[PDB]
């Protein structure tokens, strides 16, 4: 186990969801991702975004610190956002294998 | 194991034509699907990854979409440096199984196949062997079949279809069909036939002779 | 920039074991898996197996289960397929590719071919339209490569100036031999008033054949 003090790098490899992302009661939405690589432990990158240019981050990463917990392949984790109301991504990773899921938060 | 069917394994088309591309997993995948094409010689490039995200330097001509068990692969504009062989392939459990492969190549108007027979040369004829060929060329579409007879009666066994790549400049395809039976029950009968169906004509193009005709 | 380089031998007898190579650079070769594919000719991709560098851990389709064992080499960045038991079946293409749920990076494949056939060289056939010639302000002639191993050969017309109107068919095996034919077609007016002959190289018998194309006479 790391020291303290110590933060993972972010994951390198590609994530995939691992069913549709669901809405909770409140209107957050909950996400369950697998990741293919065995850089483990790492840090999930994980916003929302309306641009997928700049993406710039909009509404909220929910989840504290989301981590792949496992050096081993093909391991899950869930984390939770809080989308802005309308059209927005939700955008797991980060560089060539990035993943987006279309989302629309009604009223 | 995943069993992941691509029913089309060959598609014909037009430049400018919208492409659909379809992948059915016999279970639930989710997103866990990829997309390839692959030419002649090179490696397989990836063009889609997780069922609907383009990989970078891909044209935006491709876009994945589909969940589930089914998925599409559309190509809109088609060009001409799109046609290739296209592979989906699946990452929800192992083995990470590919679709049959879709083929896909280049329409062009319908042609008739120039069609020319060959009786054995005298120089195989001292090896106790005979092949008579037939040649099938500049034609479309690929789609032919070729009936050989002697004296009357269709032989199937011993017959040997090649076929060249779609050509790169007209389009057409050609064949060589050759039947090859012993020559001593080659020189047992007269007649020698290759029939060609193809779509140009109603009935098949007939080319024939008599071995001992001049 | 992440490369995988393929080697391994080309050519095996039946029942024969090759050890196939699949080095890795340009990225860290402990965060991602290693696969292998084989494609035979002209068919789809198959995948064999995965295995990961960081544990050794490795996974197999069943169906290539003692057929193919995967290792790896932490210390040189290195994946290695050793293929055993070869039969002709096994001719394919194989490539190894980085795995990441959709590989960009792939080895540029190893062609495998086996065979216990010996170095053949062709026999070669020309062959002349039926006895009596055919209608038609065109002509069409062929040339009959059969009985080779291995591939390839290297068929012109005319030592390659009559490269027009020529189709060269692709290689099928025949008992173990290869065959393959040439069609070239000329205007009526060239032949057989002038001169056309198969040429036919085969590099691996260092032979170089031939044949002019004769009209047929009768009996
Ligand atoms: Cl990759
Ligand atoms: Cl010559």
């Amino acid at each position: 186990m790391r020291l303290k003090g110590v933060s993972y790098s972010l994951c390198t490899a590609a994530f995939t969801f691992t069913k549709i992302p669901a809405e909770t009661l409140h209107g957050t939405v909950t996400v369950e991702v697998q990741y293919a690589g065995t850089d483990g432990p790492c840090k999930v990158p994980a916003q929302m975004a309306v641009d997928m240019q700049t993406l710039t981050p909009v509404g909220r990463l929910i989840t504290a610190n989301p981590v792949i917990t496992e050096s081993t392949e093909n391991s899950k984790m869930m984390l939770e956002l809080d989308p802005p109301f309308g059209d927005s991504y939700i955008v797991i990773g980060v560089g060539e294998k990035k993943i987006t899921h279309h989302w629309h938060r009604s009223g | 194991d995943i069993v992941m069917t691509q029913s089309q394994k060959f598609m014909s088309t037009s430049v400018g034509d919208r492409v659909s591309i379809t992948c059915k997993a016999s279970q639930n995948v989710g997103t866990a699907v990829a997309w390839y094409q692959q030419k002649p010689g090179q490696s397989p490039k990836l063009l889609i990854y997780s069922a609907s995200n383009r990989y970078t330097g891909v044209p935006d001509r491709f876009t994945g979409s589909g969940s589930g068990t089914d998925f599409t692969l559309t190509i809109s504009n088609m060009q001409s440096e799109d046609l290739a062989d296209y592979f989906c392939q699946q990452f929800s459990s192992y083995p990470y199984t590919f679709g049959g492969g879709t083929k896909l190549e280049i329409k062009r108007a319908d042609a008739a196949p120039t069609v020319s027979i060959f009786p054995p040369s005298s120089e195989q004829l001292t090896s106790g062997g005979a092949s008579v060929v037939c040649f099938l060329n500049n034609f479309y579409p690929k789609d032919i079949n070729v009936k050989w007879k002697i004296d009357g009666s269709e032989r199937q066994n011993g017959v040997l279809n090649s076929w060249t790549d779609q050509d790169s400049k007209d389009s057409t395809y050609s064949m060589s069909s050759t039947l090859t039976l012993t020559k001593d029950e080659y020189e047992r009968h007269n007649s020698y036939t290759c029939e060609a169906t193809h779509k140009t004509s109603t009935s098949p193009i007939v080319k024939s002779f008599n071995r001992n005709e001049c | 920039q992440a490369q995988l380089q393929q080697s391994g031998t080309g050519l095996a007898r039946p029942g024969a074991s090759v050890k196939l190579s699949c080095k890795a650079s340009g990225y860290t070769f402990t965060s991602y898996g290693i696969s292998w594919v084989t494609q035979r000719a002209g068919q789809g991709l198959e995948w064999i197996g995965v295995i990961y560098p960081r544990s050794g851990n490795t996974y197999y389709n069943e169906k290539f289960r003692g057929k193919a064992t995967l290792t790896a080499d932490k210390s040189s960045s290195s994946a290695y397929m050793e293929l055993r038991g070869l039969t002709a079946e096994d001719s394919a293409v194989y490539f190894c590719a980085r795995e990441n749920y959709g590989s960009v990076y792939w080895g540029q494949g190893t062609t495998l071919t086996v065979s216990s056939a010996k170095t053949t060289a062709p026999s070669v056939y020309p062959l002349a339209p039926v006895c009596g010639g055919t209608t038609g302000s065109s002509v069409t002639l062929g040339c009959l490569v059969k009985g080779y191993f291995p591939e390839p050969v290297t068929l012109t017309w005319n030592s390659g100036s009559l490269s027009s109107g020529v189709h060269t068919f692709p290689a099928l095996l025949q008992s173990g031999l290869y065959t393959l034919s040439s069609s070239v077609t000329v205007t009526s007016n060239t032949w057989p008033s002038q001169t056309i002959t198969c040429n036919v190289a085969h590099p691996a018998s260092s032979t170089k054949v031939d044949k002019k194309i004769e009209p047929r006479v009768p009996i």
